[PDB]
């Protein structure tokens, strides 16, 4: 009963693509001081800029 | 045998034509099935092409299903006004007394207001998006699992299409253990009779035959309510809608105002009525629990006559969910209100539908 | 149960009983292995028995169509293996 | 190479023990020249089907 | 009717055994070297890669490709390296353009194959060993038209797809046409069902839980059978003359 | 036989269900997820292990340093 | 009360093993139940994503929806086959007399065969294309309004996105009905209790408490059918099906042989064995409506026993309808068959059920 | 349209306008004059333009 329960829950979680696309990463030893770089994250334009 | 058949149920002669309340909750109930089957035989839940298909292939493409959507829709609001007549008339002729019908009531209540939610989600416009997204940050709050018992009802960090089709089955379940908790409500009621103007305990030579002349009224009153349904189907087909609800929803824009539908405002209002979102949390648990009559269970309790201050304190109650509601949506740009809708909270949460006869007692 | 169309037939047919004696033992006074072997035996005796007699006819109704079947089957590949198709 | 000893087991299965399977596809295909719209097809399939059960598991058994 | 595909044992058609996953990974060569820009792979992913292959293997292999990105400022399309999200390249744009680069023939989607053929595996292999045979007689062949007498009518569109020394493996076993047949049934087995070990693994795992609660409960049951199997009766006796 | 055992482990575990259901919980632990399952889990794991994709994993990452090393 | 709770029912005590045949069928309507409310909540009907939702999103996007599909086509099948062994146990021990619960179960099974045909479609691929296809042909022979009648059924001219939708929510809609009708059985029955081994009319010092020995032999029997379907679901996922379902749908190519699903054969063969269109349409309807008992309704009819001479041709009827399912299924390609097909099911058409008393009587 | 215009006007108003069509042999893109079961025409490719 347990795992059964758990196994059925766990058809309504998160799919794996969603859980690829949730974490990325940038490189912020290319953007120079006071620089605003713009990239792309979950689709919602990101603004990156060295205050 | 036709005479067994009329004498099969029998009931009071005072059943007013405020009695056919059920019934056209009942045809309400019958529409909306019927109307949504037909819909959701033309419907695919996703956030690319839902609202689209609602408003350019299920509108334009067939005959008339423009009218099926607005006589769904319609459907919904009517039900609700419909209930809140007969919940009003029930408290009115003290029928808490009909302690089976009464909690089984309360459980369709509750059932309808989560079928209309889930139904409003379905139209993937703005208002159906952002009461989402409200009502599931009021989730957020709960101690200890708030983002974890809300990224699985999600399925995600953000509605979406596994969101639309899980709201999708739901929709489409629920009304049908709505249908077997309305045949217990009706079975119910036969076992223990119904109240009429005033209660009576009369003999089988007080009572009439239910049939056919009650029957005739449902069909009389059921006529008119549907005059009246009709003219908003078809004169004011929008009228209980909010217009932000036909634009596709944007989830990086918020709309103005988000409000509900209607029939849920007063909820809505406790919500805002409580800074602190555990405890109002806590308060709509609650509020929901104490419409039930599940507790005194083992002590003795029994139910006493209504009295005209009663009734006039109901008609206040009336009064107060309605100011309520409107002050809940006003208080977006007004913030004076905010006094007014607090005091119109705190006269509804201390209204008393049964008066207890534990008031009375020495000590020891 | 009482108003059940079985209890309502057993009133109907049935006397009132009278004189019938019922000795149960509880289970923890009963070995599960009491009656095992020798039930095992007689049952499977006796389900040999009784699927030997009702199966015969089911028995040579199959033979008969098993032997349709390989003249039918041996036709067709007669035919396939001759291009007569 | 492995292919050379596929070769070699084809020829050994179908010569030991489709030796009849041969000879038949041999028949019919002196059956169908001059015919119109006739072919060996499902004597081959026959053949080929014959032959593989042998001679295919043995060379299955020889690669990693 | 064609022929029939012999029965073969596999790796992972064994006792308490499952995918190679050697076999995987040369197939996965195999797939990159030969069949990538005929054939395609509709359901699997760069990150699925990421069962036989390192993290960053497979962010490399993402990276090798280009992938359609969201249009320009200006609207303009773009283009752009691929991640481990996104899905394999496809061969060919549309249907049509496949249909004309195969001379009329359009090569299927080979996400589920091994689950879409009878007797799929052993099929797979026995449609790629299958090429060589003799025509058989009064049968007319065209110039993009072959012999192979596991395909349904025994005249199939593909050529030849597999020659001996083609690929060269990277851990040195000798690229066989029955190897690589072998390596690529393999990965497509694969590709069809990449959950092959859990659903073994779970199997085993139920089949002896159920077994317990089996063998309790029938203990049970035969216990509480005990007061009615040993029940006794006696009936008093009338009064005869 | 085992009277004075069955006396005792009667009186001890079985006779209340506030030891009872706390015996069960740790029969269902320690004797079926992680006795039965995990060792079907560990079993499988062992058999398996020359084809395994941790192996293959590892010897790809050799072969891929050796071949770097050119 | 516990004692209350013990003695509220009561059996014989001949239930042999063979009686749990109902509760598996339980457990499997459970099974599907389930793990189709989990798929619908990730499906979409469409000609263009349906195929592909389920190939490339349930059985690859989450944790074990691979698992989930599985169990609901195994459970499809098994339930099928339990459904199978209950029916000839109960012709076997002539439980025709138990008139309620065979009628409520041959609606049932009728339901169940509706329910399974409509999921099979929607997997868009060939196969269910092309069944679709053929059973609709069926439809068109209907004298007068044929044709009219199948443009309803489909909505166009060809299957598409529209009627996978209504498809998919008749799919839906049906096993719910069917727990209904499964309630409704278990009713009947409590109403008239259980054959057993032989029919004896007992008193309540004859009979036996249900709770839980019943239960317990229940779960037992249980877990042994499941250990017998958990080894279909992983070690042979797709045993019981045809290959050709994981083509998706080409509407300009037919397969090489459309076949149905092992449950369903026997019906097919009722259709090839016919020529005449709409004769065997006629002839299958009489097949179904003949299973029942709903007539005579006002002649006197009653239930004698059962011999063995019934039992040996209750054998001979299993024989002849697989070797008539086999035959239908080989035809395609051997034409040699229809002799034997048709032997079988003219076999089949002439099995007695019930021994009418009316053979014997005499003339004016 | 053909509910305040004709149908002869409405298939002029159509045709004067270019719609995609499947492609060709080659794959490729083509494009048709537009028709009466045809959508208006977009006036943007996507919503960045
Ligand atoms: C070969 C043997 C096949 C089974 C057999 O002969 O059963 C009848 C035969 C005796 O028949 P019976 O006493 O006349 O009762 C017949 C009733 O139908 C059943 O009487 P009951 O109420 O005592 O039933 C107990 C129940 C519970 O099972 C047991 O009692 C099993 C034995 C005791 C528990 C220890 C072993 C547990 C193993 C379970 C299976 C694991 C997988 O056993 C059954 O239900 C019998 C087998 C059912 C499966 C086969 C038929 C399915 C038909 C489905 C439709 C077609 O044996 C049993 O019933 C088993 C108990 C007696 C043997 C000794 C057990 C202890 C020592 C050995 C361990
Ligand atoms: C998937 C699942 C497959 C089926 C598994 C279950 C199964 O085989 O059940 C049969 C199996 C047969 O029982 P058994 O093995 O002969 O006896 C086990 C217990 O001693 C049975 O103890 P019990 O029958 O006394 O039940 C314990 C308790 C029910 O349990 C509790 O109250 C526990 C929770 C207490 C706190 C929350 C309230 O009962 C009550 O609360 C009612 C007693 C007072 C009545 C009014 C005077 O278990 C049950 O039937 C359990 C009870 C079911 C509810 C009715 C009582
Ligand atoms: C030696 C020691 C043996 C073990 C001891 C033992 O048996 O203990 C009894 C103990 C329980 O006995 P019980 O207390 O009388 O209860 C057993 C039954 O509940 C009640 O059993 P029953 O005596 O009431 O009989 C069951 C009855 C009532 O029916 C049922 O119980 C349901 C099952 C009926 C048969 C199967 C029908 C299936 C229909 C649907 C099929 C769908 C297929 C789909 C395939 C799809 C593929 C893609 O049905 C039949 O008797 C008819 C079946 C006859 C089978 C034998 C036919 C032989 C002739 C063959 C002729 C040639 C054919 C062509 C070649 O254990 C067993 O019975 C275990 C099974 C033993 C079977 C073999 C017996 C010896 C022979
Ligand atoms: C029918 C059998 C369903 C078994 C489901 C087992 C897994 C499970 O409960 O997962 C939780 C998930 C949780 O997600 P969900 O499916 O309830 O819906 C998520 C979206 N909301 C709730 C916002 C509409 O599924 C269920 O809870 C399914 C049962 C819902 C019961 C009624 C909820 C009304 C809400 C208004
Ligand atoms: C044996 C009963 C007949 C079925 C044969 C297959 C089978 O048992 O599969 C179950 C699987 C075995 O199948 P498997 O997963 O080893 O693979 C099939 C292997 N061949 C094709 C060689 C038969 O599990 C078990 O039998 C193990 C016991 C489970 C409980 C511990
Ligand atoms: C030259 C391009 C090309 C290459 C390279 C190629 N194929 Fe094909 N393949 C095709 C075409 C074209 C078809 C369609 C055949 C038909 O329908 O007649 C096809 C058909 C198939 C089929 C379908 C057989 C059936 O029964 O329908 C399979 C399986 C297949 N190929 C596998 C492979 C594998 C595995 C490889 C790598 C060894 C491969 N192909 C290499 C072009 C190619
Ligand atoms: C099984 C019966 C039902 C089905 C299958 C069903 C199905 C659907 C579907 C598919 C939609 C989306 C299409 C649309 O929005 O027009 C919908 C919308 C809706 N449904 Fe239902 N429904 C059912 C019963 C009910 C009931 C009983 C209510 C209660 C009032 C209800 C309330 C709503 C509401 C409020 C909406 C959204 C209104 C709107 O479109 O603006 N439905 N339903
Ligand atoms: C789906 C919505 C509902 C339907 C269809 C419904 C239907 C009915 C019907 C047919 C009756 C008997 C006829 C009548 O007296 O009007 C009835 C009576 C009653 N209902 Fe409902 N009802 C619904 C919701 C509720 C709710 C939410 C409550 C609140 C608890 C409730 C409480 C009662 C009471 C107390 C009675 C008996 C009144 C009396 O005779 O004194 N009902 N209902
Ligand atoms: C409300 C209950 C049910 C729901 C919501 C439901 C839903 C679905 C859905 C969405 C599918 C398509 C997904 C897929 O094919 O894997 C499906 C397939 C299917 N369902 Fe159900 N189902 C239900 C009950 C049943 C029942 C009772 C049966 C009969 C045993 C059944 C038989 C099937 C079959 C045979 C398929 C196709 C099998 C296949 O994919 O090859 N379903 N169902
Ligand atoms: C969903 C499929 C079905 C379920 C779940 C079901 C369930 C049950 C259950 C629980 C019982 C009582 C336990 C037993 O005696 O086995 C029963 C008895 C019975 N069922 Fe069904 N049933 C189904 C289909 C059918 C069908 C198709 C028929 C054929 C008309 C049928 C005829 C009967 C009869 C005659 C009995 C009583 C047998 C007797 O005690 O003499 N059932 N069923």
């Amino acid at each position: 009963t347990r795992v059964t329960v758990v196994y059925l829950m766990s058809q309504f979680m998160p799919s794996k693509s969603s859980l690829a696309l949730a974490n990325i990463e940038v490189d912020i030893g290319d953007i120079p001081e006071g620089k605003t770089v713009t990239i792309m994250w979950q689709g919602k334009p990101v603004f990156l800029r060295k205050r | 045998n036709k005479i067994s058949l009329y004498r099969s149920y029998s009931t009071t002669i005072l059943l007013s034509p405020a009695y056919s309340l059920g019934f056209c909750a009942s045809i309400f109930i019958v529409i909306q099935i019927i109307s949504g089957y037909i819909l959701a035989s033309n419907y695919i839940a996703s956030t690319n092409e839902s609202f689209n298909i609602i408003h350019n292939v299920i509108m334009r493409e067939l005959d008339t299903g423009w009218l099926i959507r607005f006589n769904h829709i319609n459907g919904c609001a009517f039900l609700f006004i419909v209930i809140y007549m007969h919940i009003y008339r029930s408290l009115y002729h003290n029928s808490i007394t009909k302690t089976s019908v009464w909690i089984v009531g309360i459980i369709m209540y509750i059932l309808i207001c989560g079928i209309a939610f889930t139904g409003y989600s379905l139209v993937y416009g703005q208002m159906s998006l952002w009461a989402i997204v409200v009502i599931c940050s009021l989730v957020t709050a709960i101690p200890f699992i708030g983002n974890k018992l809300l990224i699985l009802i999600w399925g995600g960090n953000i509605v979406s299409s596994v969101t639309l089709q899980r709201i999708f089955c739901i929709h489409y379940l629920l009304p049908l253990l709505l249908i077997l908790f309305i045949i217990i409500h009706l079975y119910n009621l036969h076992n223990v009779n119904s109240t009429g103007d005033n209660y009576f305990i009369n003999n089988r030579y007080d009572r009439i035959n239910f049939y056919p002349l009650l029957l005739i009224r449902d069909v009389f009153i059921g006529s008119n309510i549907l005059i009246i349904y009709n003219i908003f189907v078809y004169y004011y087909s929008d009228l209980f809608g909010h217009p932000d609800n036909y634009v596709p929803a944007n989830p990086l824009v918020t709309p103005s105002e988000i409000m509900p539908e209607f029939y849920l405002l007063p909820f809505y209002a406790l919500i805002r009525a409580i800074p602190h979102k555990v405890l109002g949390i806590i308060i709509m648990v609650l509020f929901l629990l104490s419409l039930t009559n599940l507790y005194p269970i083992y002590f003795i309790r029994f139910y006493n006559n209504i009295n005209i201050l009663q009734r006039s304190l109901l008609l206040l109650l009336l009064l107060d969910l309605v100011i309520a509601s409107k002050l809940c949506l006003l208080i977006n740009h007004y913030e004076s209100f905010y006094l007014l809708l607090i005091l119109s909270i705190l006269c509804v949460l201390s209204h008393h539908i049964y008066n207890t006869s534990f008031n009375f007692s020495n000590s020891i | 149960e009482g108003h059940s169309a079985y209890v309502a037939l057993e009133q109907r047919v049935n006397t009132r009983q009278k004189g019938i004696i019922q000795r149960h033992l509880s289970p923890y006074d009963v070995d599960i292995r009491g009656n095992g072997f020798r039930q095992i035996y007689r049952l499977g005796m006796q389900k040999i028995r009784y699927f030997g007699l009702i199966g015969t006819p089911c028995l040579l109704v199959a033979g008969a169509y098993r032997g349709i079947w390989v003249f039918c089957e041996r036709l067709e590949d007669e035919r396939y293996w001759s291009n007569a198709l | 190479s492995v292919s050379e000893l596929k070769l070699k087991f084809e020829e050994e299965c179908a010569h030991h023990h489709c030796h009849d399977i041969v000879k038949k596809v041999e028949v019919c295909e002196e059956s169908i020249k001059g015919k119109e719209g006739k072919n060996c097809l499902f004597q081959h399939a026959r053949l080929w089907e014959c032959v593989d059960h042998c001679a295919s598991p043995k060379v299955f058994a020889l690669l990693k | 009717v064609d022929s029939h595909p012999p029965a073969l044992p596999w790796p992972h058609f064994q006792w308490f055994q499952g995918l190679d996953w050697r076999s995987v990974r040369r197939g996965k060569e195999v797939y990159e070297q030969v069949f990538a820009p005929c054939h395609s792979l509709s359901f699997i992913k760069y990150r699925h890669f990421e069962a036989f292959m390192s993290k960053e293997e497979v962010k490399n292999m993402a990276a090798s490709f280009e992938v359609d990105d969201d249009p320009d400022e200006k609207g303009e399309a773009r283009k752009r390296p691929g991640k481990r999200f996104d899905t394999v390249v496809q061969p060919y744009k549309n249907e049509q353009e496949a249909r004309y680069a195969n001379n009329g023939a359009l090569p299927p989607d080979l996400s589920v194959i091994t689950n879409a053929r009878h007797g799929g595996v052993d099929y797979i292999y026995a449609l790629l060993t299958g090429y060589g045979r003799p025509v058989p007689g009064g049968v007319q062949l065209s110039t993009t038209q072959w012999y192979n007498p596991y395909f349904h009518g025994g005249i199939i569109g593909m050529p030849p797809p597999l020659t001996d020394d083609m690929i060269e493996y990277e851990d040195g076993t000798p690229a066989s046409v029955p190897q690589m047949a072998k390596d690529v049934t393999c990965f497509l087995e694969w590709c069809s069902n990449p959950w092959w070990d859990e659903r073994k693994l779970l199997g085993y795992k139920t089949i002896a839980t159920l077994a317990v609660i089996a063998v309790s409960s029938g203990y049970y049951n035969r216990f509480l059978s005990g007061l009615w199997r040993s029940r006794r009766l006696a009936f008093r006796p009338f009064n005869y003359s | 036989m085992l009277a004075n055992f069955s006396r005792f482990f009667y009186k001890t575990f079985l006779q209340s269900n506030a030891t009872l259901i706390p015996l069960t919980l740790v029969f269902t632990y320690x004797x079926x997820x992680x006795x039965x399952x995990x060792x079907x889990x560990x079993x499988x794991x062992x058999x398996x292990x020359x084809x395994x994709x941790x192996x293959x994993x590892x010897x790809x990452x050799x072969x891929x340093x050796x071949x770097x090393x050119x």
